């Protein structure tokens, strides 16, 4: 029931990463020079969070105050010395409630499998590509697929023959 | 005299000498 | 509360049209 | 149900920046000699929250006051002298409350992949551009898709030669 | 690359069928002066030197 539904989204969600990859990766390689499928760890947990800060206001400088009393009594007589300090402070403080609820379907972790072709030319001899066109690739996949690390994303393009 | 204000419940009262 | 903060602005837009 | 209105969402946002890249790179580039795609990890989390701040009032040029008692006894017979002072000080502060809605829908992280042509004269050979051209192009795509520092967006554009 | 017919492959997933609620609570620790929040603080010191 719902779980078919949530399948769907992934489906959908990893179809449209994979044609988001294949729209750069097509003009540069060639059609069908470039295959590539996407697999989304995706979040189905519903969450809600209440978040409560408090500024600190253990310095002087920034601490609010509402009432304070301070009491000092000195009685000299260093000899028959006596000295009293009775301080009573009350005060306001900065708060800052924060509610969350997290979307239902978020991504946690993509991965990527891009797969190019070799190039073959005139004669049709099948040249395997260069370096710098591989790491063009990589980046231009990376962009394509919203690569981060926070989320832990992993993108692996390999260089090989199509078979027949 | 004037005891401090409490504006809720953690603040401590006036303490008198 | 964060509807407990509502509360007192709303009590201040109160004391503003009171003025 | 609502993950397809999300994404449709997110298509669209998509798209709108693909076609504001591709107007500007147009006329400069030419027509079909500039390819872009956009994805856009956007914000579906209702957040709320509420701010308070409190002004400092530890300096007594800014402490504003609403009663103020001083009781000052010196009692000289440094000898048997004897210093009493008790003070009591009620403020009135300074207070901003400050409660905020979140829009959903917002965009979170921008990361767009750009590829360019190469430039084949009258004799048909694809001469590639130039760093300063391709620095206007990095600085025209920025513009394009509002390119800040703060969401963390990455954007990479790249010369080479479209295929047949 | 393989090819088409030159590659089977075979998936079994251990799944999460058992229902789960959690609740988690955190407090910010202030046992250090200068992240301390306070709201009323008493402090009487007496020093009787003879």
């Amino acid at each position: 029931d719902l779980n078919d539904a949530q399948l769907k989204f992934a489906n959908d969600v990893e179809s449209r990463i994979q044609r988001r990859i294949e729209a750069i990766l097509s003009p540069i390689v060639g059609n069908g020079n470039v295959h590539a499928q996407v697999t989304a760890q995706l979040d189905f947990a519903n969450k809600e969070q209440t978040e409560e800060h408090y500024s600190p206001n253990g310095d002087a400088s920034k601490a609010t105050l509402r009432s304070r009393q301070l009491n000092i009594s000195e009685q000299v007589g260093a000899g028959p010395r006596s000295t009293q300090r009775n301080e009573t402070s009350n005060y306001e403080v900065d708060r800052t409630i924060r509610h969350t609820k997290m979307n239902v379907g978020d991504i946690e972790r993509l991965s990527v499998a891009v797969v190019v072709n070799y190039k073959t030319l005139a004669d049709g001899k099948p040249l395997p590509l260069t370096a710098d066109q591989m790491k063009q690739i990589e980046d231009l996949t990376r962009e394509a697929m919203g690569f981060s690390d926070k989320r832990g994303d992993t993108l692996n393009v390999v260089n090989s023959p199509f078979s027949a | 005299g004037v005891a401090l204000t409490l504006t809720s419940s953690h603040h401590i009262p006036a303490q008198a000498v | 509360a964060i509807q407990g903060i509502e509360g007192v602005i709303s009590q201040l837009q109160a004391t503003a049209m009171a003025a």
